């Protein structure tokens, strides 16, 4: 039932239709609901002013219907900009707003055409398959304090690896992938072991 | 349901529908502790006006 | 339903852009979506 | 209840999503013996986070995911002519 | 007096010549935003005639108007709580508190929710609830409670959600952010101590990682001051 | 009951000893004529904004 | 002064003189016995909706 | 007598709903806000400037 925001799109419109055929239906303290039976009855002095209540409740009823389409246009091209700013970004590109682009991590989007509406799929990644590690801020090898140039510090227990933020691919800590800073002394939390130089 | 929705199937949810309640159930009229009756009646009747 | 509708003096405007023309650039967007990727957006 | 008194409705104590919204943090369902079932609902999974200052979980493989989403983008277009609405 | 536009600052440009910080500041500001307002309903013929028949009989009449101002305030009523649900089911899970609560320094305590009040908002949320208040006028006196004024139809309807539920809900985005980092909102959480979460909030802001081992004392005394400072703002008359 | 309209044949099924027939806004879509008993189609003629 | 109301018990004292208080909406709120001479307060039941 | 009462009690009616429908649509808006707000600023780090 995801359509039925779209619904409702028919819904309001054909409630407001619906309302407002009736209240032609409706009289406002006239003898008659409908127009010519008070003109083939009475003469205008007193056709006058059953026609004087009858006008009066049909254009107050007419101006309330413009005002809840006026209410809902403003929200639906206020609901059209928000879907504009998606395929501008979500759509055409690849964004980092996060749940912007759906829920994940955005890779692309795509428009399906609906009544009065787009469907978009937000093509999203979720990461699976966890494990914990034993994670290190800073290792230092010659006293001085390397940190990663990308990545994390990570262990197994039997290794200290490297691996991404987002992913488990560890690697052989190098000169390479670790810049050095300082001296190991401020660093709560430091582990003592080698750093390789190819 | 049925009705205020004007449609003979009613979908799953909640509904307001009757906005009634309010009830009489007895009567208390307090007039004053006045018994006695009044010139009201026999100022019209006769001759010096 | 529609010609009671429209004996009342009410009307139902049609769009300038019919389904078939928008089908038609929904088609056109992913085909560049496809193809050019991201780089048409911003250029050629 | 604080939305004043229900009736009709089986009062159970058991959390769920919320269904049919009541009021309170009150919420209605359709229990299948079929009855309608009162709960207040459940706020979500409750996930006790195992936190280490040394420690960490990272993933190794994924669920690329495609998830649909909505929007509208034009009220239909209704214009009268507004005397003939009036009077014919 | 004319307004004074801001301080005049020419700044100094040179074509070969460029400031470079050295120092910085941590700081905490403070945005406030309304959400959604009091629910509220009004009986059509109650509020225009006490118990009249012959009301109905001429409202009539004019029909059923005011039927549709009642599915104008239902639909005022709903989306009171589906703008609530928007600001507040963005989340799937219940994150859960540690009890064990070393932050590397980072005294949280202001911020986190009070076990000791069966009110479980934080403290700056209960000087807060206790800032604002419904002491303006005389309708929302008793229209705070349940007793009520006489007003002839019109009510107050409570939400769905109450207070202690998002409480609830913001305690468990707080614990969430603060154990898993952002890495909650594209899935699973996934779990992260400080000094790697925030010093790649210093590599998302674009500057180093080693700063913060450097720093951790300062910013940790920074935070803990810049927290003191909102919520004497809060204690003021702001 | 005056007005303006075309006349057209309803050829349907209507209901046997009223003239009228309505629409829900109460006016007459159908007739039957009082001289011949058959059963005809007021409806308005063709109008429209331009 | 009449209408449907439930007639409850009043107890936090005004000054002497006339018949009724009225609130701000102007309808009556509380109003005099004319025999006994207190005050009763007009609060209604089942005002709202189902 | 009645009417007057009447329509000015319901025009107070369509009074109060078209200022309670915008005061619904800004508060919808910086409820749009707050979720959108909530949504980067809380459960991410923009890089949106201020
Ligand atoms: C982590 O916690 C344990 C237990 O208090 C402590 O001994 C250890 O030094 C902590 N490590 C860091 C890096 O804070
Ligand atoms: C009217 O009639 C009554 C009795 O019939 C009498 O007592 C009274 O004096 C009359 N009114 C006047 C003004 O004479
Ligand atoms: C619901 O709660 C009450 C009090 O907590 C308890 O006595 C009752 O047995 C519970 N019922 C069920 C079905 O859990
Ligand atoms: C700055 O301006 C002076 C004056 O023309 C010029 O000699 C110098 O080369 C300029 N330096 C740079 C870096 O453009
Ligand atoms: C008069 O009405 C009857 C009833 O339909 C019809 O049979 C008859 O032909 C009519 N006569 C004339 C002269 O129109
Ligand atoms: C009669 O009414 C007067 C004024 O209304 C009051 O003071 C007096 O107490 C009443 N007497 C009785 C017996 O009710």
């Amino acid at each position: 039932s995801a359509l039925g925001k779209l619904q409702d799109v028919v819904n309001q419109n054909a409630q407001a239709l619906n309302t407002l055929v009736k209240q032609l239906s409706s009289n406002f303290g006239a003898i008659s609901s409908v127009l010519n039976d008070i003109l083939s009855r009475l003469d205008k002095v007193e056709a006058e002013v059953q026609i004087d209540r009858l006008i009066t409740g049909r254009l107050q009823s007419l101006q309330t219907y413009v005002t809840q389409q006026l209410i809902r246009a403003a929200e639906i091209r206020a609901s059209a900009n928000l879907a504009a700013t998606k395929m501008s970004e979500c759509v055409l590109g690849q964004s980092k707003r996060v749940d912007f682009c759906g829920k994940g991590y955005h890779l692309m989007s795509f428009p399906q055409s609906a009544p009065h509406g787009v469907v978009f799929l937000h093509v999203t990644y979720v990461p699976a398959q966890e494990k914990n590690f034993t994670t290190a801020p800073a290792i230092c090898h010659d006293g001085k304090a390397h940190f990663p140039r990308e990545g994390v510090f990570v262990s197994n227990g039997t290794h200290w690896f490297v691996t991404q933020r987002n992913f488990y691919e560890p690697q052989i800590i190098t000169t390479d992938n670790t810049f050095v800073s300082g001296n190991c002394d401020v660093v709560i939390g430091i582990v003592n072991n080698t750093v390789y130089d190819p | 349901t049925k009705c205020t929705l004007k449609s003979f199937t009613v979908e799953k949810g909640i509904y307001q529908t009757s906005n009634f309640r309010v009830q009489p159930t007895e009567s208390i009229v307090r007039f004053p502790n006045i018994t006695n009756l009044c010139p009201f009646g026999e100022v019209f009747n006769a001759t010096r006006f | 339903l529609i010609c009671a509708q429209k004996f009342n003096g009410l009307t139902v405007l049609p769009p300038l852009l019919t389904d078939e023309m928008i089908a038609q650039y929904t088609s056109a967007l992913l085909a560049g979506t496809i193809t050019s990727g991201w780089t048409f957006g911003a250029g050629a | 209840t604080r939305a004043g008194c229900l009736i009709g409705a089986e009062h159970v104590n058991n959390s769920y999503e919320c269904d049919i919204p009541i009021g309170a943090g009150i919420c209605a369902s359709y229990q299948t013996s079929q009855s309608i079932i009162a709960y207040t609902m459940s706020l979500g999974v409750e996930n006790s986070v195992a936190y280490s200052n040394n420690s960490i979980a990272i993933p190794t493989n994924f669920t690329i995911s495609v998830t649909t989403e909505i929007l509208p983008v034009s009220m239909t277009k209704t214009s009268v002519d507004c005397t003939m609405y009036i009077c014919g | 007096y004319t307004m004074s536009l801001g301080v005049e600052n020419s700044v100094a440009y040179s074509n070969n010549s460029i400031a470079i910080p050295t120092n910085f500041t941590i700081s905490v500001t403070t945005e406030i935003l309304p959400v959604s307002m009091t629910k509220t309903s009004v009986d059509c013929t109650m509020y225009i005639c006490g118990d009249s028949t012959e009301c109905s009989n001429l409202l009539l009449q004019y029909g059923s108007f005011c039927t549709q101002l009642n599915r104008a305030l239902t639909g005022i009523a709903v989306e009171q709580d589906k703008n609530t649900q928007e600001v507040f089911a963005q989340v799937k899970q219940i994150y859960k508190t540690p009890p064990i609560k070393d932050f590397g320094g980072f005294n949280f305590s202001q911020i986190l929710p009070d076990p000791s009040k069966p009110s479980k908002r934080s403290f700056i949320e209960d000087l807060l609830f206790n800032k604002v208040t419904l002491a303006d006028a005389g309708f929302i006196k008793q229209y705070g409670d349940c007793l009520g004024d006489i007003f002839n139809g019109l009510t107050v309807l409570p939400p769905l959600l109450t207070d202690e539920m998002i409480a609830q809900y913001t305690s468990a985005l707080l614990a969430g952010t603060i154990t898993s980092g952002w890495t909650f909102g594209a899935g699973a959480a996934l779990q992260i101590p400080f000094a790697m979460q925030m010093a790649y909030r210093f590599n998302g802001i674009g500057v180093t990682q080693n700063v913060l081992y450097e720093n951790q004392k300062l910013i940790a005394n920074q935070f803990n001051s810049a927290i003191g400072k909102i919520q004497d703002s809060l204690s003021s008359t702001a | 009951l005056t007005g303006t309209g075309v006349l057209t044949e309803s050829n349907k099924k209507f209901l046997p000893f009223q003239q009228f027939g309505r629409d829900i806004a109460d006016t007459t879509d159908a007739v039957r004529d009082p001289q011949t008993l058959e059963i005809l189609d007021i409806t308005p003629c063709s109008f429209g904004g331009v």
